[PDB]
């Protein structure tokens, strides 16, 4: 079995003790969805600059930007879980208070 | 027409000798044992042949 | 979560492998070299990991089915791995030169080091002697695969296959300590295994089966670090292999088998039966680095054998349990790190020569003096020139083993230590005042080498005006193992 | 003990399925096969045998006795031990391993032993490099033959082949997995070599390609073996997909239904299929043939495990 | 080996025959 | 198999009885093993269910004493595998003992 | 194991059966009427990998219904390593 | 703060040590090591405040005077 | 007055990592 | 009889270890010892568990079996490579 | 898409292998999570 | 030489270990 | 008596590290392997007979075979009838961990493996494909066509 418990839980108020995918990211902020647009911007451009050398603009881009959405993705999805559950400044407890 | 027959008693004294690797090895295990072989036997089966063969004194 | 700095990192490097490998072989981009694009996008998976990584710092123990199965993530692996992707990150930038000027197209090469920084990753919480084990062959599979890499140049070849020899046999005796140890135990979980290990008292209890094992454990893990009783080939392993393959296999499996070796001997197993092997390691290891380094003419073996002896100031700090010993181990890996990036950032900058000595090293002080005093830098930081930062390194480590009473062993690092910083500046006398010594004329190192030198530098220069992040880090370490 | 009773009809299943080529293959090519020998040809096994024991050897050569006169009976005796796990009938089976299949495909990685071996000890550096092509493609649709493997126990519990024979009594895993018995078979085909996948066996570079002292116990030992792997091989698409012993189950009032009849009646229809397929298709070409294990075989297997895992996970099926 | 391996697909099968097929 | 002697074969073709029967004693030992497995703390539960056990046996082998007979000569001829006679398990069953 | 026993004489049968197939021809008829192909180590090692995974498909085989759709996607992820890796042979071209 | 300067060095230094000379713009971006020094002292205040924790943590162990 | 893709792209993802990242030091 | 069918594996493993250090010359004698201590610590850790009766010592002789033949797959391939063409 | 037809034609195989796959991966993905009921 | 001079050494201890 | 005749094994061992000709040497390999396989199936291990004899005797020492052909060097027991009643074949009781328990120590092994295929391709690719078949790489505008040697 498993248990989202964490070693040095809850430093902050929980909102939504492990939050289920698909609101832990509906509950980006304009905040995360500027990470994971800067993180795949800095990886679609090291992905265009690193490929003009071998020809491969297009492509490298395109693998860059994979790259780039996958860790920024994630890298938002970090943080928005961290403030959905207890662990980051969460400052979205009104979207629980209001709804 | 029945021609293929004759191509076909190879495949039928090559099947009339897998019947008998098959019945073999079956009537000389039930010879050896008075049972038939058990295929799923687990440790539980060999536990209670031991009991049994201890019960019957 | 918990594994978004690992997940991350595989899926990276499967996006790279197989962007990779269908440009190489590809007839429409004229089979184009992958390095170089499928680096820069590795090393971006390095910082976007790197980030993935700092950033949930919390996170990272968000689950407990990783806990008491798999690995236990805490404050010291959190640290530590931040370092390990830093210290990935320096080496991937250093090899950009020996990418595009040496003919490179094999980018799988970044791929694997991208798995073995995975590996590493995986090392560092590694909480599990089947996972430590796990996670160390999978790291040294990939160093094994890429120092054997240059198939042209025979003297690379040789090298890599001892490289991979000594590491299997390594291996083979860190596994059979985790036989002994589990089978005398039936427990692999270092959770498991501190609870068993307490009050063992091998010289003073008869457990012959769980001694062997921790002896056997120390010894591969010993061989991994490559100290001085069973090196055995480790001058010959960063001579052969290219420089860049070096420059990996000899920071990045030191700091990654380092923060294994605080898991198990500092929790694991706690007690003084076992680091004493680690005091003869380190007595002896600061004795061959000084010696050998006073011998040694090949650079490249020359930081081989100055590597050795700075593992052995490293285990020092181990070959004491207490809080100040262990955050002097963690100082000294930090000191040793980053300037062995910076001398391998160096050594990596004269691509030039071929297999050349110290010597063809000259004229360095009239060719691109400002590369000559960055090297004088770094080689006084190894030998722990008060000004610098190796010496805050030997000195913390000194001072955790006088404080730990073992007065003999703050006496032969001193005695070692002196005996360096005499061979160093002998060397940078020789490389500066005199000896021109046939004038070889080098490209220019790239920006990458040149921000890593430059920063790096700056570090260890200015190192003591402000060692209050760095004290505070290992500390926060020493305390969470 | 009973291993006669298992290793002679066996023999004598060989001996008659060399005749049983010849015959279908050439039935198929109109024409009678072997016809004046036996009263149908019955005769012309004993007659080959007979032949090729009394022909004298080209050189004596007993000397060298240990390194390639026992390699055959290598061969020779993994192609029979592998008879064993495999049940011709309910409590058939000569030694039920709880772990037939596995065993299964251990002794295929020992028959590369076989093949390599007496291919090496041939001091003939085109048979050699024939004989390891042939181990090379031997063990590379070995890995497509073990993911199929996979899928027919995912779909059975265990790898207990009588349980692999006993877990299709509601439907033969023919049926569902259809697709995947014409991969064990095209496998099956090209593991062992006769095949439309024979180029090392391309009617001459065979006889030149296995052995340099023959003295006619070789060349009949590996026919032999050919011909009992492929009797085994074809006795393993008849356990895993084809009902290893079950009827259709429509419970006839002619039929009393014996099951070893039924094993027999399969183990022929996949050995006519070996010959009819010998028969109608061209050689493979041993450069396309191992372009058809990796690039075609391994994919289509590879699916088909993920494919047979799905579909038995989503709906609770396992 | 470089060597120009046989590339199995071509164009498809259309029967060619020569110009004098009914005027010559 | 004669006197109702609790072998394999007449123990594993009474389970389904020996399961709606005799099942206080049987659950009360699995109690007691669950509780501590040291043999003797529950010798007289041990008794207990070999009590009532071999009485239901020599029930089952007096009222269907043919029937009882032939399936245990099932389950002796087959190892205690249930599928490969399920006429006799039935004509035993249907007899008397449901 | 009880079931190895038939197997192990059965070794040592066939090897008898084999030596008599040995022994009867010799009895009878008596006086009077490339430096290296790589590509065989690349096909070698890459059974050598397909066989290790295929040792590890045999117990989540037989073991499916136990590790319900977390084991299954557990040796996906194993899975889709191994076509990552058979997708850089088959690119790179190994498979030839 | 500091880090500026420190930032103008090591773009400086990196342009001593490729042999171009001391120009450009990238030591514009040093403000970014500004941001870096402000960063590292943040971190500096952070750090020592969880290690005062952890020491907290440790005074309560170690048998607690007992 | 046009330019080809594949770069124009590179140029838009450049201009959202400097206006993301200004974002970003901005929150 | 543990300690029968472990001091074997041990001696194994000594074996091992002393063609190691004596075979510093040929390299594929390295290897097979290589293997062989590898064999000698893996049938050990199947020795434990089923001593200890205990499954992470299957599970860890598993893994071992699944990278020592990778290991021996890398180490033979760099030895094709050391004897360059 | 075109290049999709030229890869489902020119490599049957290898595109009727990641759609014989595809009914593997996506009938747990999402048709297990559907049969809730 | 001692460590070739073993020879004799380790096989001895072999057959000193079977005998028990 | 054949619980003692790990000797075979034992000596075996023996002769790979005291031989000079390299047949040997990997036939006592062989030897080794199948002695401890027979030892694994003492033990009631059945599984992992099985996986020695497969990827240690078809592929692993198939490998140094290889490496030798070519390359030449020159009472009271107390049964509990309870944990009886399911017997789990050792496949079954493997697969209830590695998988779902321990799997992240079986998706590493996936990442070695891994490794090991990108390694065996990066080292003995030998120059044989696109690592150097893709040209000579010899250009026209870049040339000068010899008549200035
Ligand atoms: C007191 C006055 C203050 C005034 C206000 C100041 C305001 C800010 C000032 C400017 C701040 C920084 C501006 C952007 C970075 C510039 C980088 C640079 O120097 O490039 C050198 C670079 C050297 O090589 P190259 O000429 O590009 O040719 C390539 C070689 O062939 C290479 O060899 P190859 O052929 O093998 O190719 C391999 C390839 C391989 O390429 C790669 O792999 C590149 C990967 C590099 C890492 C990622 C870079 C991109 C993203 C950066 C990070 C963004 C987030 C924020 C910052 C994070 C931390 C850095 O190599 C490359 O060189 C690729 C391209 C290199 C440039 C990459 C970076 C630029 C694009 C992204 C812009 C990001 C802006 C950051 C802003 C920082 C401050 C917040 O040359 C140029 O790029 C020249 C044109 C670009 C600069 C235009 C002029 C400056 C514009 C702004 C000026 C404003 C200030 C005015 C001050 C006035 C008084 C002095
Ligand atoms: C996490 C693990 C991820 C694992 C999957 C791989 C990830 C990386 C995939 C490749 C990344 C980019 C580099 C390769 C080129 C490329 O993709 O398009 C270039 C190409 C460049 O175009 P452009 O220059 O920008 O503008 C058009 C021009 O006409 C100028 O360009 P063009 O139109 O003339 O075309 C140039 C040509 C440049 O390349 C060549 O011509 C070289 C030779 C290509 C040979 C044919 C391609 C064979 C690839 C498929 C192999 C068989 C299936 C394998 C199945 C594996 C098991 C499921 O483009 C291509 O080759 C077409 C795309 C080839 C993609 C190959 C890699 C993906 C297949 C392998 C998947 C692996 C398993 C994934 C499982 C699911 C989860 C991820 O892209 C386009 O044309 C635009 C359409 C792109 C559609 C979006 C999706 C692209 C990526 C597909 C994979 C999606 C999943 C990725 C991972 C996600 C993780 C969260
Ligand atoms: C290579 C590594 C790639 C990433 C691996 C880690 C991803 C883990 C994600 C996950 O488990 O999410 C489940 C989770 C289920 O929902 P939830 O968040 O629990 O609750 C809200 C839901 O609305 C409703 O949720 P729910 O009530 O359905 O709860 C989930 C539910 C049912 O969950 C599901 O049925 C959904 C499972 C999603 C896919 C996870 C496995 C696939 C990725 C690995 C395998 C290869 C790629 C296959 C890609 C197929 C397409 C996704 O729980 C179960 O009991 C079954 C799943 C058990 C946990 C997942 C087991 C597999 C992951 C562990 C092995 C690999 C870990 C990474 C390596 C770590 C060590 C290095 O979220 C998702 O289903 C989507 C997650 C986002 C994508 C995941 C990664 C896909 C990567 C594809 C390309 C790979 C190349
Ligand atoms: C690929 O293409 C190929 C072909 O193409 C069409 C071929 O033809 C064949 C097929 C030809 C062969 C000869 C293959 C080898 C097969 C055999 C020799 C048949 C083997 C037969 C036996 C096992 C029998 C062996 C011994 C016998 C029958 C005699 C022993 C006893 C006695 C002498 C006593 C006999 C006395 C009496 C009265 C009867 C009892 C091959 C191999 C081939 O490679
Ligand atoms: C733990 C620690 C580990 C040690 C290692 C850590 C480093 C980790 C990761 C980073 C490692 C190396 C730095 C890589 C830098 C980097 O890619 O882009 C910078 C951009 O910016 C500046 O050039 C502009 C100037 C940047 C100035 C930065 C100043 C930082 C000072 C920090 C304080 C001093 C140290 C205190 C301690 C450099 O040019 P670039 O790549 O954009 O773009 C080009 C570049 O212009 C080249 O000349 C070439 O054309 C080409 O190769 C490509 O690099
Ligand atoms: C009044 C006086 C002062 C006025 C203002 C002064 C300064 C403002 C400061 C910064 C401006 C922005 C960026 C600074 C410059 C960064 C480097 C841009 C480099 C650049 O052009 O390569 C683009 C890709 O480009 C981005 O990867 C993406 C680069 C995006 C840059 C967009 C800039 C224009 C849009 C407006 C700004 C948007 C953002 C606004 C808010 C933030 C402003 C900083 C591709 O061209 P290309 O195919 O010819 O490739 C180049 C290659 O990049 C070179 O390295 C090679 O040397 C060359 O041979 C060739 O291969």
């Amino acid at each position: 079995n498993t248990d989202i418990t964490a070693l040095e839980k809850a430093q902050y108020p929980v909102v939504d003790r492990n939050p289920a995918f698909t609101k832990v990211v509906g509950n980006f902020s304009t905040l995360d969805y500027l990470r994971f647009s800067t993180i795949t911007g800095i990886s679609v451009t090291v992905g265009y600059l690193s490929g003009i050398k071998p020809g491969i603009k297009g492509p490298s881009m395109v693998t860059g930007g994979l790259i780039g959405l996958m860790g920024g993705f994630m890298y938002a999805y970090q943080n928005s879980a961290g403030r959905l559950m207890g662990f980051f400044p969460n400052d979205g407890e009104v979207a629980s208070y209001q709804k | 027409s029945l021609v293929w027959l004759e191509a076909m008693l190879p495949l039928g004294i090559i099947g009339g000798m897998l019947c008998i690797m098959g019945n073999s090895q079956y009537y000389i295990h039930k010879a050896y044992h008075g049972r038939p072989k058990h295929i799923g036997h687990d440790e539980w089966d060999v536990a209670m042949e031991r009991r049994d063969k201890k019960v019957v004194e | 979560l918990a594994v978004f700095p690992e997940i991350f990192i595989i899926n990276a490097t499967f996006i790279l492998l197989i962007h990779g490998v269908v440009f190489s072989t590809s007839k429409k981009y004229d089979y184009p070299p992958l390095a170089s694009n499928v680096g820069w996008l590795g090393l971006l998976s390095v910082l976007i990991t790197l980030l993935l990584l700092a950033a949930g710092a919390p996170l990272l123990t968000i689950a407990h089915l990783f806990w008491n199965n798999l690995f236990r993530r805490d404050n010291f692996t959190y640290f530590c791995q931040i370092f390990l992707l830093l210290s990935t990150a320096g080496t991937i930038s250093m090899c950009f030169d020996f990418f595009d000027q040496e003919r490179f197209d094999a980018f799988e090469f970044i791929v694997l080091i991208l798995l073995s920084t995975c590996g590493m990753l995986f090392m560092i919480s590694a909480y599990d002697l089947i996972a430590m084990y796990l996670a160390i062959e999978l790291q040294s599979l990939c160093f094994y695969v890429i120092a054997a890499s240059k198939r042209k140049s025979e003297f690379s070849t040789e090298a890599g296959l001892k490289y991979l020899i000594l590491g299997a046999f390594s291996s083979g005796i860190l596994l059979f300590g985790c036989s002994m140890i589990y089978g005398s135990t039936g427990a692999t979980h270092f959770d498991q295994l501190a609870k068993i290990l307490t009050g063992y008292e091998i010289t003073g209890a008869r457990s012959s089966g769980i001694f062997m094992g921790i002896l056997f454990i120390a010894v591969g893990f010993l061989f991994k670090i490559t100290a001085v009783p069973f090196h055995m080939w480790a001058p010959d392993i960063y001579e052969g292999s290219p420089t860049p393959v070096t420059a990996f296999l000899s920071i990045a499996p030191k700091i990654s088998i380092f923060a294994n070796i605080l898991r198990v001997f500092i929790y694991g197993s706690y007690g003084a039966t076992l680091q004493q092997i680690f005091f003869f390691c380190s007595i002896a290891s600061m004795i061959l680095g000084a010696l050998a380094a006073m011998a040694q003419t090949k650079v490249k073996r020359l930081l081989a054998y100055s590597s050795i002896g700075h593992v052995g100031y490293i285990c020092i700090g181990f070959s004491c349990g207490t809080i100040e010993g262990i955050q002097s181990l963690l100082i000294g890996i930090f000191i040793y790190a980053l300037m062995t990036m910076d001398a391998f950032a160096i050594v990596l900058a004269l691509r030039q020569t071929r297999v050349k000595y110290i010597a063809d090293l000259g004229a360095l002080a009239k060719t691109n003096p400002i590369l000559a005093i960055t090297f004088s830098i770094t080689m006084f930081s190894y030998a722990g020139i008060p000004p610098l930062a190796g010496f805050c390194s030997k000195f913390y480590l000194f001072f955790a083993a006088l404080g730990c009473g073992a007065y003999f062993l703050a006496l032969v690092g001193v005695v070692t230590s002196v005996i360096g910083c005499f061979y160093y500046i002998r060397l940078v006398k020789r490389m500066f005042f005199d000896t021109p010594r046939t004038w070889i004329l080098y490209e220019p190192m790239d920006r990458n080498k040149s921000l890593l030198l430059a920063m790096t530098s700056f570090f260890i220069t200015l190192f003591l005006l402000y060692p209050s992040p760095l004290f505070s880090v290992t500390h926060q370490m020493a305390l969470s193992l | 003990a009973e291993i006669l009773g298992i290793i002679l009809p066996l023999l004598l299943g060989v001996a008659f399925l060399v005749l049983a080529e010849r015959k279908v293959m050439a039935f198929v090519q109109r024409r009678k096969g072997p016809d004046v020998v036996g009263s149908f040809g019955l005769l012309q096994p004993l007659a080959d045998g007979l032949k090729l024991i009394l022909k004298e050897p080209i050189s004596p050569s007993s000397a060298n006795f240990f390194l390639f006169r026992m390699a055959p009976v290598a061969t020779f005796m993994l192609s029979l031990v592998a008879w064993a796990v495999v049940p011709f009938d309910y409590g058939m089976v000569l030694s039920d391993l709880n772990i037939g299949l596995l065993y299964l495909f251990a002794i295929s990685s020992l028959g590369v032993y076989g093949i390599i071996i007496a291919g090496w000890s041939s001091n003939s550096k085109y048979a050699f490099l024939g004989a390891l092509r042939s181990a090379a493609q031997m063990v590379s649709y070995e890995v497509s033959i073990g993911l199929i493997l996979i899928t027919v126990l995912i779909c059975v519990g265990s790898c207990n082949l009588s349980e692999i024979v006993m877990a299709q009594k509601q439907i033969w895993f023919g049926i569902p997995l259809f697709p995947v018995l014409v991969m064990f078979f095209i496998s099956c085909l090209a593991e062992t070599n006769r095949a439309p996948f024979d180029l090392p066996e391309a009617e001459a570079e065979l006889v030149a390609g296995y052995n340099v002292e023959y003295s006619s116990m070789g060349f009949a030992l590996f026919f032999l073996g050919e011909y009992a792997n492929m009797i085994l091989m074809s006795g393993l698409c008849t356990l895993f997909f084809l009902g290893g012993w079950l009827p259709i189950l429509d419970l006839p009032i002619f039929k009393k239904i014996p099951g070893s009849i039924w094993f027999s009646i399969k183990v022929l229809f996949f050995l006519f299929l070996y010959i009819w397929v010998r028969a109608a298709f061209p050689r493979y070409r041993y450069d396309q043939l191992m372009g058809l294990g990796w690039k075609v075989f391994l994919p289509l297997s590879l699916a088909w495990v993920v494919s047979v895992s799905g579909l038995l996970v989503t709906f609770q099926w396992l | 080996a470089a060597a120009a391996a046989a590339a199995a697909a071509a164009a498809a099968a259309a029967a060619a025959a020569a110009a004098a097929a009914a005027a010559a | 198999t004669g006197n109702p002697i609790p072998t394999s074969a007449v123990l594993t073709a009474s389970a389904k009885h020996i399961g709606m029967r005799c099942m206080p004693e049987n659950v009360a030992f699995l109690k007691c093993k669950k509780n501590d497995p040291n043999p003797e703390k529950c010798l007289d539960k041990g008794r207990d269910v070999t009590r009532c056990v071999l009485g239901l046996l020599k029930d089952l082998h007096q009222k269907c004493q043919k029937e009882m007979d032939d399936y245990v000569g099932c389950m002796y001829y087959y190892t205690n595998e249930f599928d490969l006679c399920r006429k006799e398990q039935e004509a035993f069953e249907k007899v008397c003992p449901l | 194991m009880l079931e190895f026993a038939p197997i192990f004489i059965y070794l040592v049968i066939s090897l008898l059966v084999s030596l008599i197939l040995l022994g009867v021809p010799f009895l009878f008829a008596s006086n009077s009427s490339s430096r290296f192909d790589i590509r065989f180590y690349l096909v070698s090692i890459l059974f050598l990998i397909f066989d290790l995974e295929v040792t590890f498909f045999f117990p989540w085989a037989v073991s499916l219904n136990k590790i319900d759709l977390f084991g299954f996607w557990s040796m996906m992820a194993f899975l889709f390593i191994l076509t990552i890796g058979f997708l850089y042979e088959w690119k790179r071209g190994a498979l030839d | 703060m500091v880090g500026a300067l420190l930032g103008l060095g090591t773009q400086m230094y990196s342009n001593a040590l490729r042999k171009l000379p001391y120009m450009r713009h990238p030591w514009e971006h040093v403000v970014g090591m500004g941001l870096g020094a402000v960063f590292a002292n943040q971190l500096v205040k952070w750090d020592v405040k969880l290690k005062e924790d952890l020491d907290v943590m440790l005074a309560k162990a170690r048998a607690a005077n007992e | 007055v046009s330019e080809d893709k594949n770069r124009n792209y590179a140029v838009v993802a450049g201009v959202v990592a400097i206006v993301g990242s200004i974002g970003w030091y901005l929150k | 009889d543990l300690i029968k069918y472990f001091t074997f594996s041990m001696i194994i493993f000594i074996l091992g270890i002393w063609g190691i250090l004596l075979n510093r010359r040929n390299i594929l004698i390295m290897l097979m010892s290589i293997e062989l201590m590898l064999l000698a610590v893996n049938s050990n850790f199947l020795v434990f568990s089923v001593s200890l009766d205990d499954m992470m010592g299957q599970v860890f002789a598993l893994l071992v079996l699944t990278v020592a033949a990778a290991e021996s797959a890398i180490g033979l391939a760099i030895f094709v490579i050391t004897f360059r063409v | 898409m075109e290049k999709l037809r030229m890869f489902v034609a020119q490599e049957p195989v290898v595109a009727a292998s990641c759609l014989i796959g595809g009914v593997g991966l996506f009938l747990p993905a999402v048709v297990r999570p559907i049969l809730d009921s | 030489g001692f460590v070739y001079h073993y020879a004799f050494a380790m096989l001895l201890g072999l057959t000193l270990f079977v005998t028990f | 008596i054949l619980s003692v005749l790990s000797s075979l094994a034992l000596v075996s061992g023996l002769m790979v590290v005291r031989a000079k000709n390299p047949v040997h040497s990997v036939l006592f390999f062989i030897l080794v392997f199948c002695d401890t396989s027979g030892l694994l199936l003492l033990l009631g291990l059945d599984f992992f007979a099985m996986i020695f004899l497969v990827v240690y005797i078809g592929a692993i020492a198939v490998l140094f075979l290889f490496v030798v052909m070519m390359f030449h060097i020159q009472s009271l027991r107390y049964t509990v009838y309870a944990g009886k009643v399911r017997s789990w074949t050792n496949l079954e009781t493997l697969g209830n961990l590695l998988y779902t328990y321990y799997f992240v120590w079986f998706l590493v092994p996936s990442l070695i493996l891994l490794v090991a295929m990108i390694g065996a391709i990066v080292l003995t690719m030998h120059r044989t494909t696109k690592v150097k078949r893709q040209d000579v790489f010899r250009r026209n505008a870049i040339d000068f066509r010899r008549t200035i040697m």
